[PDB]
Protein backbone atom coordinates (compact mmCIF):
# COMPACT_ATOMS: atom_id res chain seq x y z
CA UNK A 1 0.00 0.00 0.00
CA UNK A 2 1.07 3.60 -0.57
CA UNK A 3 0.95 4.23 3.17
CA UNK A 4 3.18 1.25 3.94
CA UNK A 5 5.71 2.41 1.34
CA UNK A 6 5.94 5.85 2.91
CA UNK A 7 6.53 4.30 6.33
CA UNK A 8 9.49 2.30 5.04
CA UNK A 9 10.91 5.36 3.29
CA UNK A 10 10.64 7.39 6.48
CA UNK A 11 12.77 4.78 8.23
CA UNK A 12 15.20 4.84 5.31
CA UNK A 13 15.42 8.59 5.75
CA UNK A 14 16.10 8.31 9.47
CA UNK A 15 18.99 5.97 8.71
CA UNK A 16 20.46 8.34 6.14
CA UNK A 17 20.15 11.29 8.49
CA UNK A 18 21.76 9.30 11.29
CA UNK A 19 24.65 8.45 8.98
CA UNK A 20 25.16 12.16 8.40
CA UNK A 21 25.03 13.06 12.08
CA UNK A 22 26.99 9.96 13.19
CA UNK A 23 30.19 11.73 14.28
CA UNK A 24 28.30 14.44 16.14
CA UNK A 25 26.00 11.84 17.67
CA UNK A 26 28.94 9.96 19.17
CA UNK A 27 30.45 13.24 20.34
CA UNK A 28 27.15 13.83 22.10
CA UNK A 29 27.37 10.45 23.79
CA UNK A 30 30.73 11.02 25.36
CA UNK A 31 29.63 14.49 26.37
CA UNK A 32 25.93 15.23 26.02
CA UNK A 33 24.76 11.90 27.35
CA UNK A 34 26.35 13.05 30.59
CA UNK A 35 25.29 16.66 29.93
CA UNK A 36 21.84 17.62 28.72
CA UNK A 37 19.09 15.78 30.59
CA UNK A 38 15.97 17.61 31.78
CA UNK A 39 14.02 14.59 33.01
CA UNK A 40 14.64 14.82 36.73
CA UNK A 41 11.31 15.82 38.24
CA UNK A 42 9.93 16.63 41.69
CA UNK A 43 11.87 19.15 43.76
CA UNK A 44 15.54 20.02 43.38
CA UNK A 45 18.66 17.96 42.74
CA UNK A 46 20.32 16.20 45.67
CA UNK A 47 23.67 15.11 44.30
CA UNK A 48 23.96 18.06 41.94
CA UNK A 49 27.06 17.22 39.92
CA UNK A 50 26.97 13.48 40.46
CA UNK A 51 23.53 13.40 38.88
CA UNK A 52 24.84 14.72 35.55
CA UNK A 53 28.51 14.75 34.56
CA UNK A 54 29.26 11.55 36.42
CA UNK A 55 26.26 9.54 35.28
CA UNK A 56 25.25 6.37 33.39
CA UNK A 57 39.18 9.26 22.14
CA UNK A 58 36.34 9.88 19.71
CA UNK A 59 34.55 6.68 20.64
CA UNK A 60 35.14 6.13 24.33
CA UNK A 61 34.22 3.05 26.33
CA UNK A 62 32.91 2.58 29.86
CA UNK A 63 35.70 4.70 31.34
CA UNK A 64 33.15 6.63 33.34
CA UNK A 65 30.15 4.46 34.16
CA UNK A 66 27.92 1.78 32.67
CA UNK A 67 24.19 2.43 32.50
CA UNK A 68 23.32 2.65 36.19
CA UNK A 69 20.65 5.39 36.02
CA UNK A 70 19.14 3.89 32.83
CA UNK A 71 21.08 4.72 29.69
CA UNK A 72 17.94 3.91 27.75
CA UNK A 73 15.84 6.32 29.79
CA UNK A 74 16.26 8.71 26.91
CA UNK A 75 16.05 5.89 24.37
CA UNK A 76 12.73 4.74 25.80
CA UNK A 77 10.30 7.14 24.20
CA UNK A 78 12.85 7.98 21.51
CA UNK A 79 12.79 4.48 20.07
CA UNK A 80 9.20 4.06 21.20
CA UNK A 81 8.18 6.36 18.39
CA UNK A 82 10.61 5.19 15.73
CA UNK A 83 8.21 6.50 13.12
CA UNK A 84 7.25 10.18 12.70
CA UNK A 85 8.82 11.60 15.89
CA UNK A 86 12.15 9.97 15.11
CA UNK A 87 12.20 11.43 11.61
CA UNK A 88 12.07 14.91 13.12
CA UNK A 89 14.59 13.88 15.76
CA UNK A 90 16.98 12.83 13.03
CA UNK A 91 16.33 16.07 11.16
CA UNK A 92 17.27 18.12 14.23
CA UNK A 93 20.44 16.14 14.81
CA UNK A 94 21.49 16.77 11.22
CA UNK A 95 20.96 20.52 11.47
CA UNK A 96 22.68 20.64 14.85
CA UNK A 97 25.69 18.93 13.35
CA UNK A 98 25.68 20.93 10.14
CA UNK A 99 24.62 24.28 11.53
CA UNK A 100 27.43 26.03 9.69
CA UNK A 101 26.03 24.78 6.43
CA UNK A 102 22.52 25.78 7.47
CA UNK A 103 23.70 29.34 8.02
CA UNK A 104 25.29 29.44 4.59
CA UNK A 105 22.14 28.16 2.95
CA UNK A 106 19.99 30.79 4.65
CA UNK A 107 22.28 33.68 3.69
CA UNK A 108 22.32 32.77 -0.01
CA UNK A 109 18.58 32.19 0.10
CA UNK B 1 16.46 41.46 33.24
CA UNK B 2 13.28 39.64 32.56
CA UNK B 3 11.45 41.97 34.88
CA UNK B 4 12.83 44.99 33.05
CA UNK B 5 11.64 43.53 29.77
CA UNK B 6 8.25 43.06 31.39
CA UNK B 7 8.30 46.73 32.37
CA UNK B 8 9.18 47.74 28.83
CA UNK B 9 6.18 45.83 27.54
CA UNK B 10 3.94 47.36 30.21
CA UNK B 11 5.04 50.90 29.37
CA UNK B 12 4.42 50.33 25.66
CA UNK B 13 0.84 49.26 26.38
CA UNK B 14 0.30 52.04 28.93
CA UNK B 15 1.66 54.75 26.60
CA UNK B 16 -0.51 53.46 23.80
CA UNK B 17 -3.45 53.92 26.16
CA UNK B 18 -2.65 57.62 26.23
CA UNK B 19 -2.72 57.92 22.45
CA UNK B 20 -3.86 61.43 21.52
CA UNK B 21 -0.76 49.93 15.43
CA UNK B 22 -2.30 48.14 18.41
CA UNK B 23 -1.65 46.46 21.74
CA UNK B 24 -2.63 43.02 20.43
CA UNK B 25 0.93 41.94 19.77
CA UNK B 26 2.21 43.61 22.91
CA UNK B 27 -0.30 41.58 24.90
CA UNK B 28 0.92 38.36 23.32
CA UNK B 29 4.37 39.45 24.39
CA UNK B 30 3.13 40.22 27.90
CA UNK B 31 1.71 36.71 28.16
CA UNK B 32 4.96 35.12 27.04
CA UNK B 33 7.11 37.39 29.18
CA UNK B 34 5.00 36.65 32.23
CA UNK B 35 5.10 32.94 31.43
CA UNK B 36 8.89 32.82 31.30
CA UNK B 37 9.35 35.07 34.34
CA UNK B 38 7.17 32.62 36.16
CA UNK B 39 8.90 29.49 34.86
CA UNK B 40 12.22 30.70 36.29
CA UNK B 41 11.64 28.25 39.12
CA UNK B 42 14.07 27.18 41.78
CA UNK B 43 13.07 23.60 41.03
CA UNK B 44 12.17 22.64 37.47
CA UNK B 45 14.27 25.41 36.00
CA UNK B 46 16.98 24.67 38.51
CA UNK B 47 17.28 21.32 36.77
CA UNK C 1 -43.41 3.76 35.96
CA UNK C 2 -40.77 6.34 36.82
CA UNK C 3 -42.72 8.93 34.85
CA UNK C 4 -45.56 8.74 37.38
CA UNK C 5 -43.34 10.19 40.10
CA UNK C 6 -41.57 12.39 37.56
CA UNK C 7 -44.88 14.04 36.65
CA UNK C 8 -45.90 14.21 40.29
CA UNK C 9 -42.76 16.28 40.70
CA UNK C 10 -43.31 18.09 37.41
CA UNK C 11 -45.64 20.89 38.39
CA UNK C 12 -43.41 23.89 39.08
CA UNK C 13 -42.14 24.09 35.50
CA UNK C 14 -45.54 23.00 34.23
CA UNK C 15 -47.03 26.01 35.99
CA UNK C 16 -44.24 28.27 34.74
CA UNK C 17 -45.27 27.68 31.13
CA UNK C 18 -48.91 28.35 31.95
CA UNK C 19 -47.91 31.53 33.73
CA UNK C 20 -46.02 32.47 30.59
CA UNK C 21 -49.32 32.32 28.73
CA UNK C 22 -50.95 34.14 31.66
CA UNK C 23 -48.29 36.73 30.95
CA UNK C 24 -49.02 39.13 28.08
CA UNK C 25 -52.70 38.37 28.64
CA UNK C 26 -55.43 39.25 31.12
CA UNK C 27 -53.83 41.96 33.20
CA UNK C 28 -50.52 43.21 31.82
CA UNK C 29 -49.55 44.12 35.37
CA UNK C 30 -51.34 42.01 38.01
CA UNK C 31 -51.44 38.66 36.16
CA UNK C 32 -47.75 38.60 35.38
CA UNK C 33 -46.68 39.24 38.98
CA UNK C 34 -49.32 37.28 40.89
CA UNK C 35 -48.83 34.16 38.82
CA UNK C 36 -45.38 34.05 37.24
CA UNK C 37 -43.28 36.37 39.38
CA UNK C 38 -44.78 35.43 42.75
CA UNK C 39 -44.06 31.83 41.93
CA UNK C 40 -40.60 33.08 41.02
CA UNK C 41 -40.53 34.93 44.34
CA UNK C 42 -41.62 31.77 46.12
CA UNK C 43 -38.68 30.13 44.44
CA UNK C 44 -36.58 32.86 46.01
CA UNK C 45 -38.26 32.26 49.36
CA UNK C 46 -37.06 28.68 49.64
CA UNK C 47 -33.63 29.64 48.31
CA UNK C 48 -33.28 32.44 50.87
CA UNK C 49 -33.90 30.02 53.72
CA UNK C 50 -30.67 28.26 52.64
CA UNK C 51 -32.01 25.08 54.22
CA UNK C 52 -35.52 24.75 52.88
CA UNK C 53 -34.81 24.47 49.17
CA UNK C 54 -37.93 22.92 47.62
CA UNK C 55 -39.39 22.34 51.07
CA UNK C 56 -41.33 25.53 51.59
CA UNK C 57 -44.92 24.35 51.28
CA UNK C 58 -46.83 26.84 53.39
CA UNK C 59 -46.52 29.74 50.98
CA UNK C 60 -46.43 27.37 48.01
CA UNK C 61 -49.65 25.88 49.36
CA UNK C 62 -51.39 29.23 49.49
CA UNK C 63 -50.04 30.18 46.08
CA UNK C 64 -52.57 27.75 44.72
CA UNK C 65 -55.30 29.09 47.01
CA UNK C 66 -54.60 32.65 45.83
CA UNK C 67 -54.89 31.51 42.22
CA UNK C 68 -58.12 29.60 42.87
CA UNK C 69 -59.59 32.73 44.43
CA UNK C 70 -58.70 34.77 41.36
CA UNK C 71 -60.39 32.24 39.08
CA UNK C 72 -63.49 32.00 41.27
CA UNK C 73 -63.88 35.78 41.23
CA UNK C 74 -63.25 36.25 37.52
CA UNK C 75 -61.07 34.04 35.33
CA UNK C 76 -65.16 35.48 23.67
CA UNK C 77 -63.70 37.19 26.70
CA UNK C 78 -65.82 35.85 29.51
CA UNK C 79 -65.11 32.51 27.98
CA UNK C 80 -61.51 33.53 27.24
CA UNK C 81 -60.80 34.43 30.80
CA UNK C 82 -62.40 31.23 32.02
CA UNK C 83 -60.69 28.78 29.70
CA UNK C 84 -57.32 30.46 29.95
CA UNK C 85 -56.89 30.58 33.69
CA UNK C 86 -58.76 27.32 34.32
CA UNK C 87 -56.02 25.85 32.19
CA UNK C 88 -53.52 26.96 34.80
CA UNK C 89 -55.83 26.58 37.77
CA UNK C 90 -56.52 23.02 36.69
CA UNK C 91 -52.85 22.18 37.14
CA UNK C 92 -52.55 24.24 40.34
CA UNK C 93 -55.59 22.72 42.04
CA UNK C 94 -54.26 19.28 41.09
CA UNK C 95 -51.13 19.83 43.19
CA UNK C 96 -53.32 20.91 46.09
CA UNK C 97 -55.40 17.77 45.66
CA UNK C 98 -52.55 15.29 45.37
CA UNK C 99 -48.77 14.92 44.96
CA UNK C 100 -47.76 18.32 46.28
CA UNK C 101 -44.95 16.47 48.03
CA UNK C 102 -42.57 15.26 45.28
CA UNK C 103 -41.56 18.80 44.33
CA UNK C 104 -42.24 20.52 47.67
CA UNK C 105 -42.06 17.92 50.48
CA UNK C 106 -39.98 15.09 49.00
CA UNK C 107 -37.02 16.63 47.21
CA UNK C 108 -35.71 18.03 50.47
CA UNK C 109 -32.53 18.95 52.30
CA UNK C 110 -33.29 17.90 55.88
CA UNK C 111 -27.49 0.69 29.10
CA UNK C 112 -23.87 -0.06 28.19
CA UNK C 113 -20.41 1.54 28.02
CA UNK C 114 -21.33 4.61 25.95
CA UNK C 115 -24.31 5.38 28.17
CA UNK C 116 -22.07 4.88 31.19
CA UNK C 117 -19.68 7.53 29.89
CA UNK C 118 -22.62 9.83 29.15
CA UNK C 119 -24.01 9.83 32.69
CA UNK C 120 -20.56 10.33 34.21
CA UNK C 121 -20.13 13.37 31.99
CA UNK C 122 -23.50 14.69 33.09
CA UNK C 123 -22.38 14.59 36.70
CA UNK C 124 -18.87 16.10 36.18
CA UNK C 125 -20.43 19.04 34.42
CA UNK C 126 -22.96 19.44 37.18
CA UNK C 127 -20.12 19.30 39.72
CA UNK C 128 -18.64 22.30 37.92
CA UNK C 129 -22.11 23.78 37.90
CA UNK C 130 -22.24 23.45 41.67
CA UNK C 131 -18.73 24.85 41.74
CA UNK C 132 -17.95 28.56 41.65
CA UNK C 133 -17.42 28.10 37.91
CA UNK C 134 -21.17 28.24 37.46
CA UNK C 135 -22.45 29.39 40.86
CA UNK C 136 -21.23 32.88 40.07
CA UNK C 137 -19.17 33.58 36.95
CA UNK C 138 -21.79 32.69 34.34
CA UNK C 139 -24.54 34.38 36.29
CA UNK C 140 -22.79 37.71 36.61
CA UNK C 141 -21.63 37.54 32.98
CA UNK C 142 -25.21 37.52 31.80
CA UNK C 143 -26.13 40.07 34.43
CA UNK C 144 -23.59 42.61 33.19
CA UNK C 145 -24.65 42.05 29.58
CA UNK C 146 -28.30 42.59 30.45
CA UNK C 147 -27.75 45.59 32.71
CA UNK C 148 -24.78 47.62 31.52
CA UNK C 149 -24.92 46.77 27.84
CA UNK C 150 -28.71 46.71 27.98
CA UNK C 151 -31.23 48.84 29.86
CA UNK C 152 -29.05 51.18 31.87
CA UNK C 153 -29.85 53.82 34.51
CA UNK C 154 -32.13 52.03 37.03
CA UNK C 155 -30.73 48.52 36.77
CA UNK C 156 -27.72 49.65 38.82
CA UNK C 157 -29.34 47.96 41.80
CA UNK C 158 -29.07 44.70 39.89
CA UNK C 159 -25.36 45.12 39.24
CA UNK C 160 -23.11 47.87 40.53
CA UNK C 161 -24.51 47.83 44.06
CA UNK C 162 -24.84 44.07 44.06
CA UNK C 163 -22.19 42.23 42.12
CA UNK C 164 -19.64 45.04 42.29
CA UNK C 165 -19.38 44.37 46.02
CA UNK C 166 -20.38 40.72 46.05
CA UNK C 167 -17.57 39.70 43.75
CA UNK C 168 -14.75 40.99 45.97
CA UNK C 169 -16.39 39.88 49.21
CA UNK C 170 -18.00 36.50 48.62
CA UNK C 171 -19.63 36.42 52.06
CA UNK C 172 -22.77 37.86 50.55
CA UNK C 173 -22.48 36.25 47.13
CA UNK C 174 -25.63 34.06 47.57
CA UNK C 175 -27.54 36.76 49.44
CA UNK C 176 -26.76 39.07 46.56
CA UNK C 177 -28.21 36.52 44.11
CA UNK C 178 -31.46 36.18 46.06
CA UNK C 179 -31.81 39.94 46.35
CA UNK C 180 -31.18 40.11 42.60
CA UNK C 181 -34.00 37.76 41.84
CA UNK C 182 -36.25 39.89 44.03
CA UNK C 183 -35.21 43.17 42.41
CA UNK C 184 -35.58 42.17 38.81
CA UNK C 185 -38.93 40.69 39.70
CA UNK C 186 -39.72 44.20 40.98
CA UNK C 187 -38.33 45.73 37.77
CA UNK C 188 -40.56 43.66 35.52
CA UNK C 189 -43.53 44.47 37.80
CA UNK C 190 -42.80 48.15 37.27
CA UNK C 191 -42.25 48.03 33.51
CA UNK C 192 -45.43 46.02 33.17
CA UNK C 193 -47.45 49.21 33.08
CA UNK C 194 -45.00 50.62 30.48
CA UNK C 195 -44.77 54.41 30.89
CA UNK C 196 -47.15 55.83 28.28
CA UNK C 197 -50.01 56.53 30.70
CA UNK C 198 -50.60 60.31 30.48
CA UNK C 199 -46.95 61.23 29.97
CA UNK C 200 -46.30 64.80 31.05
CA UNK C 201 -42.59 65.37 30.45
CA UNK C 202 -38.24 62.02 38.97
CA UNK C 203 -35.05 61.97 36.94
CA UNK C 204 -32.99 58.81 37.11
CA UNK C 205 -32.06 58.56 33.49
CA UNK C 206 -35.67 57.84 32.58
CA UNK C 207 -35.54 55.70 29.46
CA UNK C 208 -39.26 54.77 29.77
CA UNK C 209 -40.68 51.33 29.02
CA UNK C 210 -42.23 52.08 25.66
CA UNK C 211 -41.98 48.73 23.87
CA UNK C 212 -44.04 45.85 25.21
CA UNK C 213 -42.43 42.56 24.16
CA UNK C 214 -38.90 43.79 23.44
CA UNK C 215 -38.83 45.78 26.68
CA UNK C 216 -39.92 42.94 28.95
CA UNK C 217 -37.54 40.66 26.98
CA UNK C 218 -34.25 40.67 28.94
CA UNK C 219 -34.75 41.12 32.69
CA UNK C 220 -36.77 37.91 32.67
CA UNK C 221 -33.88 36.15 30.98
CA UNK C 222 -31.59 36.79 33.99
CA UNK C 223 -34.41 35.97 36.39
CA UNK C 224 -34.63 32.58 34.76
CA UNK C 225 -30.85 32.25 34.80
CA UNK C 226 -30.80 32.73 38.57
CA UNK C 227 -33.46 30.05 38.83
CA UNK C 228 -31.44 27.67 36.62
CA UNK C 229 -28.31 28.13 38.69
CA UNK C 230 -30.28 27.60 41.87
CA UNK C 231 -31.77 24.41 40.38
CA UNK C 232 -28.38 22.90 39.58
CA UNK C 233 -27.13 23.99 42.99
CA UNK C 234 -29.92 22.48 45.05
CA UNK C 235 -29.83 19.38 42.86
CA UNK C 236 -26.30 18.56 43.91
CA UNK C 237 -26.89 19.97 47.37
CA UNK C 238 -29.28 17.10 47.98
CA UNK C 239 -27.10 14.75 45.93
CA UNK C 240 -24.42 15.40 48.51
CA UNK C 241 -26.85 15.43 51.43
CA UNK C 242 -28.20 12.04 50.45
CA UNK C 243 -27.33 9.96 47.38
CA UNK C 244 -3.98 15.41 41.87
CA UNK C 245 -2.15 18.23 43.64
CA UNK C 246 1.42 17.94 42.27
CA UNK C 247 1.34 14.13 42.52
CA UNK C 248 -0.50 13.54 39.28
CA UNK C 249 1.68 16.23 37.77
CA UNK C 250 4.75 14.08 37.22
CA UNK C 251 2.73 11.00 36.22
CA UNK C 252 1.82 11.67 32.60
CA UNK C 253 -0.16 13.85 30.24
CA UNK C 254 -3.43 12.93 31.88
CA UNK C 255 -1.89 13.83 35.21
CA UNK C 256 -0.76 17.25 34.01
CA UNK C 257 -4.18 17.89 32.52
CA UNK C 258 -6.02 16.89 35.66
CA UNK C 259 -3.83 19.01 37.89
CA UNK C 260 -4.45 22.18 35.89
CA UNK C 261 -8.13 21.63 35.17
CA UNK C 262 -8.52 21.65 38.94
CA UNK C 263 -5.84 24.21 39.77
CA UNK C 264 -5.46 26.83 37.05
CA UNK C 265 -6.56 30.04 38.71
CA UNK C 266 -5.01 28.65 41.87
CA UNK C 267 -1.60 29.56 40.50
CA UNK C 268 -2.05 31.32 37.16
CA UNK C 269 -4.73 33.72 38.40
CA UNK C 270 -2.33 36.55 39.19
CA UNK C 271 -0.73 36.44 35.76
CA UNK C 272 -4.28 36.20 34.46
CA UNK C 273 -5.46 39.37 36.16
CA UNK C 274 -2.38 41.20 34.86
CA UNK C 275 -3.35 40.21 31.33
CA UNK C 276 -7.01 41.00 31.94
CA UNK C 277 -5.98 44.54 32.84
CA UNK C 278 -4.20 44.76 29.51
CA UNK C 279 -7.41 43.59 27.83
CA UNK C 280 -9.37 46.40 29.46
CA UNK C 281 -6.70 48.91 28.44
CA UNK C 282 -6.91 47.79 24.81
CA UNK C 283 -10.68 47.66 24.57
CA UNK C 284 -11.01 51.21 25.84
CA UNK C 285 -7.91 53.40 25.37
CA UNK C 286 -9.55 56.28 27.24
CA UNK C 287 -8.45 58.27 30.24
CA UNK C 288 -10.46 56.04 32.51
CA UNK C 289 -8.15 53.12 31.77
CA UNK C 290 -5.07 55.08 32.70
CA UNK C 291 -6.26 54.37 36.22
CA UNK C 292 -6.39 50.64 35.51
CA UNK C 293 -2.95 50.86 33.94
CA UNK C 294 -1.51 52.82 36.85
CA UNK C 295 -2.71 50.15 39.21
CA UNK C 296 -1.20 47.54 36.90
CA UNK C 297 2.18 49.22 37.21
CA UNK C 298 1.76 49.41 41.00
CA UNK C 299 1.02 45.71 41.45
CA UNK C 300 3.69 44.75 38.91
CA UNK C 301 6.35 46.76 40.72
CA UNK C 302 5.47 44.80 43.82
CA UNK C 303 7.27 41.78 42.31
CA UNK C 304 7.21 39.26 45.17
CA UNK C 305 3.72 37.74 45.34
CA UNK C 306 3.51 38.41 49.08
CA UNK C 307 3.63 42.17 48.57
CA UNK C 308 1.09 41.97 45.78
CA UNK C 309 -1.16 40.10 48.20
CA UNK C 310 -1.41 43.02 50.62
CA UNK C 311 -2.13 45.41 47.77
CA UNK C 312 -4.87 43.08 46.60
CA UNK C 313 -7.73 44.13 48.88
CA UNK C 314 -7.19 47.71 47.72
CA UNK C 315 -6.94 46.67 44.08
CA UNK C 316 -10.21 44.79 44.31
CA UNK C 317 -11.76 47.78 46.05
CA UNK C 318 -10.62 50.09 43.27
CA UNK C 319 -12.09 47.78 40.64
CA UNK C 320 -15.44 47.53 42.40
CA UNK C 321 -15.75 51.27 42.96
CA UNK C 322 -14.71 51.90 39.37
CA UNK C 323 -17.51 49.73 38.02
CA UNK C 324 -19.95 51.72 40.14
CA UNK C 325 -18.54 55.04 38.93
CA UNK C 326 -18.64 53.85 35.32
CA UNK C 327 -22.36 53.20 35.62
CA UNK C 328 -23.02 56.50 37.39
CA UNK C 329 -21.16 58.06 34.48
CA UNK C 330 -23.23 56.22 31.89
CA UNK C 331 -26.44 56.96 33.78
CA UNK C 332 -26.14 60.13 35.82
CA UNK C 333 -21.38 49.94 27.82
CA UNK C 334 -18.88 47.31 26.67
CA UNK C 335 -16.17 48.90 28.76
CA UNK C 336 -18.26 48.06 31.80
CA UNK C 337 -18.14 44.37 30.86
CA UNK C 338 -14.35 44.55 30.56
CA UNK C 339 -13.98 46.08 34.02
CA UNK C 340 -16.39 43.43 35.30
CA UNK C 341 -14.20 40.68 33.86
CA UNK C 342 -11.15 42.15 35.54
CA UNK C 343 -13.07 42.52 38.80
CA UNK C 344 -14.37 38.96 38.64
CA UNK C 345 -10.92 37.53 37.95
CA UNK C 346 -9.03 39.59 40.52
CA UNK C 347 -11.74 38.92 43.08
CA UNK C 348 -11.30 35.21 42.60
CA UNK C 349 -7.55 35.70 42.99
CA UNK C 350 -8.17 37.58 46.21
CA UNK C 351 -10.10 34.53 47.32
CA UNK C 352 -7.07 32.39 46.50
CA UNK C 353 -4.11 34.66 47.33
CA UNK C 354 -4.73 34.87 51.05
CA UNK C 355 -6.97 31.84 51.31
CA UNK C 356 -6.37 28.65 49.38
CA UNK C 357 -2.63 29.30 49.21
CA UNK C 358 -2.46 30.03 52.93
CA UNK C 359 6.60 11.43 27.18
CA UNK C 360 5.36 14.24 29.40
CA UNK C 361 9.00 14.98 30.09
CA UNK C 362 9.26 16.04 26.47
CA UNK C 363 6.46 18.51 27.08
CA UNK C 364 8.31 19.67 30.20
CA UNK C 365 11.40 19.98 28.01
CA UNK C 366 9.69 22.57 25.89
CA UNK C 367 8.26 24.79 28.63
CA UNK C 368 11.23 24.16 30.85
CA UNK C 369 14.27 24.92 28.69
Amino acid sequence: FLWMLGQALVDELTRWLQEFTRHHGTMSDVLRAERYLLTQELLQGGEVHRGVLDQLASELLLDRRLRIPELEEAELFAEGQGRALRLLRAVYQCVAAHSELLCYFIIIL
Amino acid sequence: LWDCLILYNVTVIISKNMLSAGIIWDSVCFFFLLLQRRVFLSHYYLH
Amino acid sequence: ELVKGVYAKYWIYVCAGMFIVVSFAGRLVVYKIVYMFLFLLCLTLFQVYYSLWRKLLKAFWWLVVAYTMLVLIAVSELFSSILVPGFFLLACILQLHYFHRPFMQLTDMELELAAGFSDVLSRVQVFLRRLLELHVFKLVALYTVWVALKEVSVMNLLLVVLWAFALPYPRFRPMASCLSTVWTCVIIVCKMLYQLKVVNPNWFGVRKGFPNLGYIQNHLQVLLLLVFEAIVYRRQEHYRRQHGTRQQLDQDLLGCLKYFINFFFYKFGLEICFLMAVNVIGQRMNFLVTLHGCWLVAILTRRHRQAIARLWPNYCLFLALFLLYQYLLCLGSTNLISDFLLLLCASQQWQVFSAERTYLDMLKVAVFR
